């Protein structure tokens, strides 16, 4: 994570959170009963 | 970019899907059943054909893929195409990718 502490950090991080949310949706996440 | 904004747009998209699911008229006797798969809203499918729907409009990059569709295939048995080891039906969403 070297060179990570940028003003852009907080936004770069929200962007990855949104990406993961979309990945979760593609996996059926909100309604899935699958084991973790 | 905002996670809360994307979740709210997704809730809105889900809500619009639930409106269609309940309100659209029934289809023939044989068709693949309309459904919300948490990513996209699917109508009833014609047996033996691919089914197209627009890339979901809650995607943050939806405006970069304005002509993208996502696909399922409805088999002649009236079942969505799905591998035995998959919990989700077959879907091609390559046109909606970031």
């Amino acid at each position: 994570x070297e060179g990570x502490f940028t003003s852009d950090l907080s936004k770069q991080m929200e962007e990855e959170a949104v990406r993961l949310f979309i990945e979760w949706l593609k996996n059926g996440g909100p309604s899935s009963g699958a084991p973790p | 970019v905002s996670l809360w904004e994307t979740v709210q747009k997704w809730r809105e998209y889900r809500r619009q899907c639930q409106r269609s699911l309940t309100e659209d008229p029934p289809p023939t006797d044989l068709f693949c059943n309309r459904t919300f798969d948490e990513y996209a809203c699917w109508p009833d499918g014609e047996p033996g054909s691919f089914v197209n729907v627009s890339c979901p409009w809650y995607l943050p990059w939806a405006s970069s893929v304005p002509q993208g569709h996502v696909y399922r295939f409805c088999t002649a048995e009236g079942l969505w195409l799905q591998k035995d080891n998959s919990s989700l039906p077959w879907r091609d969403l390559s046109e909606c990718e970031e």
